[PDB]
C-alpha cells in the first residue's frame, strides 16, 4: 500500500521520513512481488522502518 | 565607584542560544569599551571578543556581542554551545584611567562507575616514634560513590581529637580516592591493645586492624 | 611573535615587599608605543586589574591598590617589574602580565599565571615518615605503601616514587588544614606483594618553598 | 507548558497532551515536522545561582 507514496510529490509517513523525492527526480524506479521469499510462517519481523 | 554587574552562573544545553549580560552601575556602558574574555580553568585569559561587535581571528563566528545603552548592560551571545566554551567570561571597562572588570560568568557542566572501596593501614614509624609524635594514616581508595564516612577506634572507644580526613578526589580510572589520619602521642599510640580504622560505604564496611609491633 | 613570562619568588610573607618581574621575549618594551599592565586573580574570584605603566614614568593605579603599587620599568634588560608593599593573607591571586596594544580597550597576549596564595609565615619543611606495609596493609594479591607527609607550610609539595619511574598506581592526595595551622598529606602506590621484600620503593618528597628534599626508602615492617 | 494554539481564559488549567505546530509545518498531533511538544523538562539542579 506504500507503492504509491514513492513518487516525486507526495506527503505521507514513509517518503518524508526515509527518502524524500525532489522535484527534480529523474531517478526509475522497479519492484515485484516476492512474498515467497522477503516472508515466512509465525511473524516475519527481521525488516524494521 | 564605576562597577560591572555580572550573572555569576549561567546554564544551558549544548546547541541552543544564551546571552550573557555585562550591567554598568553609574556610567553608561556605551561610554567605553567593552571586553569580553574566555579564559580556561588553570589557563591564562584569552580575548574572545572587542570594540562591542568586532570579533578577532581565530575564535568562531557565534561569539557575537550587542551594547543596549538605554540599559546600561552589555550583551554577549553565544550559538550553538560546545564542549569547549565551558569557561569563565570576564567584561572589561576604562571608565577613567582605572580599568574594571566584570563579576564573572560560570557556565554549568553537565557520573563515575561504582567500585568497591578498598581501605589500608599502616602503623606510625619507628622514625616517628623517635621524633615523639605517633599517625595513624587510614586510606580509602578506587571506590564510587564518594560519600564515605571514617570513624578512628581505639580498640572498641572510637577517637575523635586529632583525626583529619581528606574529600574524596576522582582517579585515573574513574575512581575516588581519600585519606585519613590520626596524631597521637607516642603513649598514646602504645596504651591500647589495637588501633582500628572502620570506613563506611553505601551501607557496607571494610575494617582494618594494627596493633603497636 | 612576542611572548611573556614571568619570574620572582611565588610567595611572600606577610606585611612585607612583593617582587614579580615580568621579561620580555621577541619585542621591545620601547618600540611600538604599547602599554604593560598587571593583572591579578584570586581562585575562584573574578579578575583585578591591579595598574598599568607605560615605558616612561606615566603610571596609574587602582584606587583600592592606591599607594600600594611600585612598578619600574628597565629597559636595557627588556623587562619590568611590579612591587606590592604591605601584603595580606587576602592578596592570593593569580599574577598575569600582559601586553596593552590599546590602553582603555582588549589585551592581545596573556603571560602565563604564577599563582601566588601565601597567609603566613610558618614556612616549615615537609616530615617524610615511611607507611611500612605488613600482612594487615594488604587485600589479596596486592599490597599498598607509601609515605606520610605532614606538618609542612606552606602549599605545595611534589612526591614521586623512584624519581618518577613509577607512576602507575600512585595516587597523590590533596593536603587538609590540621588542628594547628599547618597541613598533611601522602602519597601511596598498589604493588603486589611478591616484589615486597625484593624491590626497593623510595619515595621523593620536595618542598620548594622550604628548599627540602627528603628521600625516604619503604620498607617491610619488622617487629619489635 | 511552553507551546500553544492561542490565548487561554485566565482561572483555566491546560492539561492537553497533544503535539502543537510551533514550528512552520503542520501539527495536530501527528507527527509531521518540527514538532516540538509543549510539554518540556526543567532544569532544576541545587548547585545553580
Amino acid at each position: 500500500d506504500e507503492v504509491r507514496q514513492i513518487a516525486p510529490g507526495q506527503t505521507g509517513k514513509i517518503a518524508d521520513y526515509n527518502y524524500k523525492l525532489p522535484d527534480d527526480f529523474t531517478g526509475c524506479v522497479i519492484a515485484w512481488n516476492s512474498n515467497n521469499l522477503d516472508s515466512k510462517v509465525g511473524g516475519n519481523y527481521n525488516y524494521l522502518y | 565607584n564605576f562597577m560591572l554587574t555580572q550573572p555569576h552562573s549561567v546554564s544551558e544545553s549544548p546547541g541552543k542560544t544564551v546571552t550573557i549580560s555585562c550591567t554598568g552601575s553609574s556610567g553608561s556602558i556605551a561610554s567605553n569599551y567593552v571586553q569580553w574574555y574566555q579564559q580556561r580553568p588553570g589557563s591564562a585569559p584569552t580575548t574572545v571578543i572587542y570594540e562591542d561587535n568586532q570579533r578577532p581571528s581565530g575564535v568562531p563566528d557565534r561569539f557575537s556581542g550587542s551594547i543596549d545603552s538605554s540599559s546600561n548592560s552589555a550583551s554577549l551571545t553565544i550559538s550553538g554551545l560546545k564542549t569547549e566554551d565551558e569557561a569563565d567570561y570576564y567584561c572589561q571597562s576604562y571608565d577613567s584611567s582605572n580599568v574594571v572588570f566584570g563579576g564573572g560568568t560560570k557556565l554549568t557542566v553537565l557520573g563515575q562507575p561504582k567500585a568497591a572501596p578498598s581501605v589500608t593501614l599502616f602503623p606510625p614509624s619507628s622514625e616517628e616514634l623517635q621524633a615523639n609524635k605517633a599517625t595513624l594514616v587510614c586510606l580509602i581508595s578506587d571506590f564510587y560513590p564518594g560519600a564515605v564516612t571514617v570513624a578512628w577506634k581505639a580498640d572498641s572507644s572510637p577517637v575523635k581529637a586529632g583525626v583529619e580526613t581528606t574529600t574524596p578526589s576522582k582517579q585515573s580510572n574513574n575512581k575516588y580516592a581519600a585519606s585519613s589520619y590520626l596524631s597521637l602521642t607516642p603513649e598514646q599510640w602504645k596504651s591500647h591493645r589495637s588501633y582500628s580504622c572502620q570506613v563506611t560505604h553505601e551501607g557496607s564496611t571494610v575494617e582494618k586492624t594494627v596493633a603497636p609491633t | 611573535q612576542v611572548q611573556l613570562q614571568e619570574s620572582g619568588p611565588g610567595l611572600v610573607k606577610p606585611s612585607e615587599t612583593l617582587s614579580l618581574t615580568c621579561t620580555v621575549s621577541g619585542g621591545s618594551v620601547s618600540s611600538g608605543g604599547y602599554f604593560w599592565s598587571w593583572i591579578r586573580q584570586p581562585p575562584g574570584k573574578g579578575l583585578e586589574w591591579i595598574g598599568c605603566i607605560y615605558y616612561s614614568g606615566s603610571t596609574n593605579y587602582n584606587p583600592s591598590l592606591k599607594s600600594r603599587v611600585t612598578i619600574s620599568v628597565d629597559t636595557s634588560k627588556d623587562q619590568f617589574s611590579l612591587k606590592l608593599s604591605s601584603v595580606t593573607a587576602a592578596d592570593t591571586a593569580v599574577y598575569y602580565c600582559a601586553r596593552q596594544l590599546w590602553l582603555r580597550g582588549r589585551f592581545d597576549y596573556w603571560g602565563q599565571g604564577t599563582l601566588v596564595t601565601v597567609s603566613s609565615a610558618s614556612t616549615k619543611g615537609p616530615s617524610v615518615f615511611p607507611l611500612a606495609p605488613s600482612s594487615k596493609s594488604t587485600s589479596g594479591g596486592t599490597a599498598a605503601l607509601g609515605c606520610l607527609v605532614k606538618d609542612y607550610f606552606p602549599e605545595p609539595v611534589t612526591v614521586s616514587w623512584n624519581s618518577g619511574a613509577l607512576t602507575s598506581g600512585v595516587h597523590t592526595f590533596p593536603a587538609v588544614l590540621q588542628s594547628s595551622g599547618l597541613y598533611s598529606l601522602s602519597s601511596v602506590v598498589t604493588v603486589p606483594s611478591s616484589s615486597l621484600g625484593t624491590q626497593t620503593y623510595i619515595c621523593n618528597v620536595n618542598h620548594k618553598p622550604s628548599n627540602t628534599k627528603v628521600d625516604k626508602k619503604v620498607e617491610p615492617k619488622s617487629c619489635d | 507548558r511552553l507551546f500553544r494554539k492561542s490565548n487561554l481564559k485566565p482561572f483555566e488549567r491546560d492539561i492537553s497532551t497533544e503535539i502543537y505546530q510551533a514550528g512552520s509545518t503542520p501539527c495536530n498531533g501527528v507527527e509531521g515536522f518540527n514538532c516540538y511538544f509543549p510539554l518540556q523538562s526543567y532544569g532544576f539542579q541545587p548547585t545553580n545561582g
